[PDB]
DNA sequence: TCTCTTCCGCATCGCTGTCTGCGAG
DNA sequence: CTCGCAGACAGCGATGCGGAAGAGA
């Protein structure tokens, strides 16, 4: 089959991240399509934008304000 | 309190711009803070003026920090200087000049010093005062009232209502002068310590002593030092200057076990007058001159055992001429700060390294102890030599993305294991610990977590210290850490953060932590910051890493721990990565390994 | 000659301020338009000031003699579009370092600061020390705290971008190099390696006598921030799979591979991605079979 | 002499 | 048959983080 | 209505105390 839409490259970490946020629906669906590598993942363009900060969210989450 | 667009604090129309600004170094803001060059030529005076009237808020290599507050003012009066000499001087180092704000600020927090006093006689506690117009004052506070026993001017209170008492009295702009005049108390017998010729003090000790002794009487208060810096010394030249009774308070019995050493080391009294007050066992403390124990032997609430009991009511029933409280932070807490009206003494001297403290209780310090005394400067410690030079270095872990998977998802309090026993962080102190015992070094491998330390323990095949381990056990532990040349590595956990004298010890490895602790931090980095045999001063004798997992709370509780070293000038490298790993038999190096960690962590809840 | 200098930074020193948001800054529709087609702003509504772009902020930090050498670039590539013959201007700008058009090139050379007639814009014309073709002032501590010692507005505003100002003086202001800010910083346009070259050619002469003169762990922890924005690759592509044909997806994955087209691909998996721009070429070689 | 490790005598960081 | 030492629960407490009511514009 | 306190609860771990059990005489 083609699918069309963003190629993610991230840390394996980061990539457990992204499939946690898959399977629990948090951004309302399922935004995963096929997962490509331990390092790479593909997901529908139109969530890439909301997905961005959701990394973003977690990031500050592990940082601290001063 | 006007506000640029940039958030900032404009503070121009607060003052103006003297002329010859550049031979002054000093910054004082109307918000009472004030910024000093450190390498101005005058940067000596200007630092030995500031700490005396303000505690320091960061100390960097450059330009320092400190912040005016009514304890760091009351502290510089007590130590001897005057409003204006205070006054005279900030002006003559401000290069802006003092506004108004903290010229008034200055003088309020002065005219406070020496009207009333809190003298111990007899056993009976009475506030006494040479001006009965600020004693009727007092009398009209109803609470002040209250804790009466139920010129110069004189009136008893109960023992039990002492805290009470001194906390009021510095809310009513009248605190008590705790000073005890050991020079002209015949009451009391002197005792026997001596310093030995062969103990000779550092200068920071010296001076240190010299704001607690600088006029003939003994002044109560808190010594700050950086950790190994000697402040078991300056406690012991405490009792040694004093000459009456002491009562000693460590942390541990290792610490008191430490604290009867330094005695020994570094005085004349002989052991049969120095005497432990522990559980492990006591050196007979009804007839003792040198009395050593513990906050949670004195500050047991529950009734105690027969054995203990006999020494409470010995310990209750007299008079110290120095009570010696190593490490004060703790002593805020709510019971730990009982053992200070269980024991009546006249000269509260307090020792610590890092006045600090996760919630607001460090400045009751104030009224439970007394003022700052003195507080030395890491940095400038570290240069001389007195301090091993410690390469802080915060080595991150990548997560392991099958322990990931759990930590992102689980979130009911198991994400402290999760992240704790990660199998990345596991082998990183395994690597370290290869590398640096190939070096001769010592290590030192701090755990919080219990389930950690036995874990990295056994499977290192390292000693490891925690709260079931007994004394006894421990000590030779330790003793074989410092002496025995195959073991090089010990694990220790949150027992051993504190007061644990390993001069030779060069590397600490933190694996797991309490929280955003800067106490826990800078109290643990302590350990390995004592002078080398043959230290260098700027060839980094010490070394300190923090592992952390990347993608974690961890990161968030790494960078909250680190505020106070960093305001000491100290900087923590990041380590994203080691050479040389991928070379090393290191554990966990396969997914079944990993697999099998993660459910045992997972079981564990 | 020494006032030359000093116009010649005042002059740019207000088209600066211009640039950031700055309210008392030089007013002129020739100079407003000109930086917003230089690459560096853009108005988008002529009643209101012009915003700055993502290349405006990274001009802002730039040194002061590349700063005024990328406008100088930009002005010549904008000077044929406009109407006016590069070589004139060119020929110009080499005979300062050793007409209507030159009339007008002059102008705005005045305005740049670089130029100055001096004599109600006689036909003689001094050039100044930028015409051609400074002490560091901020100490940089390892609390990521920073102490400028600026008189400036400008270099105030330059230090506010990747900062937060905390206090003000008026030979010292005391910032923080905080995460917040630096973050922000690196979305509007800024980079890591930037804002560490802003502070290092400002750099405190106290700092310069020890190596490195920034502290290492400043430096990196502005890059590692940096590093955190970019912790996703995101990258448009088509993906495909089950590759029935697995002999035959080597041969497809020889031909993307000739036309440049694949970005990613897994073996194992028999699975690649392609720029949708080759998307329809490899489409038509997979319909041409 | 014992020389320090590589990771604190240099910065890993890509950037 | 007694006495000393080891080991395991009870109870409490220190330190920190996180929370559900309370209070303020 | 929204936003910020703010002391209490919970987790962990550590300590003192008591009791039971094993080794020694
Ligand atoms: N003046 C001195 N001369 C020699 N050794 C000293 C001196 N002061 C301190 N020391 C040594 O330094 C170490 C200080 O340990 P300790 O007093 O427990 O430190 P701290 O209480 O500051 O953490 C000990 O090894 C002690 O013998
Ligand atoms: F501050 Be020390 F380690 F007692
Ligand atoms: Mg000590």
């Amino acid at each position: 089959n083609v699918l069309k839409g963003v190629l993610i490259e991230c840390d394996p970490a980061m990539k457990q991240f992204l499939l946690y946020l898959d399977e629990s629906n948090a951004l309302g669906k399922k935004f995963i399509i096929q997962d490509i590598d331990d390092t790479h993942v593909f997901v529908i363009a139109e969530l890439v934008n909301v997905l961005q900060e959701r990394v973003g969210e977690l990031m500050d989450q592990n940082a601290f304000s001063l | 309190t006007k506000v640029d667009e940039y958030g900032a604090k404009d503070y121009r129309l607060q003052m103006p711009l003297k002329d010859d600004h550049t031979s002054r170094p000093l910054w004082v803001a109307p918000d009472g803070h004030i910024f000093l060059e450190a390498f101005s030529p005058v940067y000596k005076y200007a630092q030995d003026f500031l700490v005396a009237i303000a505690e320091p808020v960061c100390r960097p290599t450059h330009v320092h920090e400190y912040k005016l507050t009514a304890y760091s003012l009351y502290a510089a009066v007590s130590v001897g200087l005057q409003t204006s000499d205070i006054t005279e001087y900030l002006r003559k180092l401000s290069k802006t000049g003092v506004p108004d704000g903290i010229m008034q600020f200055i003088k309020l927090c002065t005219v406070s010093y020496g009207k009333v006093k809190l003298v111990l006689k007899h056993n009976r506690y009475f506030v006494e005062s040479c001006h009965p117009d600020v004693i009727q004052h007092l009398l009209q506070d109803p609470v002040i009232r209250e804790c009466r026993l139920r010129q110069t001017v004189s009136f008893e209170v109960k023992q039990e209502m002492i805290e009470e008492l001194q906390k009021r009295c510095i809310h009513l702009e009248y605190p008590l002068l705790a000073e005890y005049d050991f020079r002209n108390d015949s009451v009391n017998p002197d005792i026997n310590i001596d310093l030995k010729p062969t103990a000779v003090l550092r200068p920071y000790q010296e001076k240190s002593l010299r704001k607690m002794f600088g006029n003939g009487r003994a002044r109560s208060g808190v010594i700050v030092l950086p950790c190994g810096a000697g402040k078991s010394l300056v406690g012991v030249t405490a009792a040694c200057t004093v000459r009456k009774r002491c009562l000693v308070l460590g942390n541990s019995a290792v610490s008191v076990e430490q604290w009867k050493a330094q005695f020994k080391m570094w005085s004349t009294i002989d052991d049969s007058q120095i005497c432990r007050f522990t559980s492990d066992a006591k050196d007979k403390p009804i007839g003792c001159s040198v009395a050593i124990s513990t906050y949670s032997m004195l500050g047991h609430t529950t009734k105690r055992s027969w054995e203990a009991e006999r020494v409470m009511e010995w310990l209750k029933t007299q008079e110290w001429g120095l009570m010696i409280l190593d490490e004060v932070h703790t002593i805020p807490a709510k019971m730990f700060r009982r053992v200070l009206t269980i024991v009546q003494a006249h000269c509260k001297l307090g020792l610590t390294a890092t006045l600090v403290r996760e919630d607001d209780k460090i400045v009751d310090l104030n009224f439970l102890i007394g003022p700052k005394l003195y507080e030395a400067n890491w940095m400038e410690l570290q240069n001389n030599g007195y301090i091993a030079k410690v390469q802080c270095a915060e080595v991150w872990c990548p997560m392991s993305p099958e322990f990931y998977r759990e930590y992102v998802a689980i979130k009911t309090k198991k994400r402290i294991l999760l992240y704790t026993m990660n199998p990345n962080k596991f082998r990183a102190c395994q690597f370290l610990i290869k590398f640096h015992e190939r070096r001769n070094d010592k290590i030192i491998v701090f755990a919080d977590n219990v389930f950690a330390l036995k874990e990295y323990a056994i499977r290192l095949n390292k000693p490891y210290i925690y709260g079931p381990t007994s004394q006894g056990e421990r000590m030779q532990i330790l003793q074989n850490f410092k002496h025995n040349p195959k073991i090089n590595t010990i694990f220790i956990s949150k027992v051993g953060d504190t007061s644990f004298d390993l001069p030779e010890a060069n590397v600490l490895i933190q694996i797991s932590s309490h929280g955003g602790s800067r106490r826990q931090e800078a109290q643990r980095l302590g350990r390995v910051l004592r002078a080398k045999k043959g230290m260098v001063a700027e060839e980094y004798n010490a070394f300190f890493y923090s592992l952390v997992s990347q993608d974690t709370q961890e990161m968030a509780y790494s960078t909250k721990r680190q505020r106070f070293l960093v305001d000491q000038g100290y900087s923590f490298k990041v380590i994203t990565k080691l050479a040389g790993m991928e070379e090393e038999d290191l554990a966990f190096s396969t997914k079944e390994e990993q697999q099998q960690l993660l459910q045992k962590v997972l079981a564990a809840t | 000659v020494p006032s030359l200098d000093k116009y010649a930074e005042e002059r740019w020193e207000v088209v600066l301020h211009f640039m950031v948001g700055s309210p008392s800054a030089a007013v002129s529709q020739d100079l407003a338009q000109l930086l917003s087609q230089a690459g560096l702003m853009k108005s988008t509504e002529p009643g209101e000031p012009p915003c700055i772009t993502s290349a405006g902020f990274q001009f802002l930090l730039l040194d002061t003699p590349a700063q005024l050498w990328y406008f100088m670039l930009q002005y010549l590539q904008t000077a044929q579009s406009r109407g006016m013959d590069l070589v004139e201007i060119l020929s110009f700008l080499f005979q300062l370092s050793f007409s209507d058009s030159l009339l007008n090139f002059l102008q705005h050379l005045r305005e740049f600061g670089l130029v100055f007639q001096r004599k109600r814009k006689s036909r003689r014309y001094y050039p100044t020390r930028l015409a051609i073709n400074q002490p560091g002032f901020i100490v940089v501590e390892t609390n990521y705290r920073l102490y400028a010692y600026t008189e400036s507005e400008l270099q105030i505003a330059l230090i506010a971008l990747f900062s937060e100002m905390l206090y003000r003086f008026p030979n010292m202001v005391v910032a923080q190099v905080t995460r917040e800010s630096v973050q922000q910083a690196i979305a509007s346009g800024i980079t890591a390696q930037q804002i560490i070259h802003f502070l290092r050619t400002r750099a405190h002469p106290v700092m310069l006598k020890q190596t490195p003169v920034l502290p290492p762990t400043i430096t990196d922890q502005i890059r590692l921030w940096e590093l955190e924005r970019d912790r996703l690759r995101f990258t448009e592509g088509v993906l495909y799979n089950q590759f029935l044909s697995q002999v035959d997806f080597e041969l497809l994955l020889a031909h993307a591979r000739e036309l440049g087209v694949l970005v990613f691909e897994n073996s194992a998996k028999r699975l690649m991605v392609v720029t949708p721009a080759g998307h329809s070429d490899v489409k038509r070689f997979w319909k041409r079979q | 002499a014992k020389e320090r490790p590589i990771w604190l005598r240099e910065s890993t960081v890509q950037g």
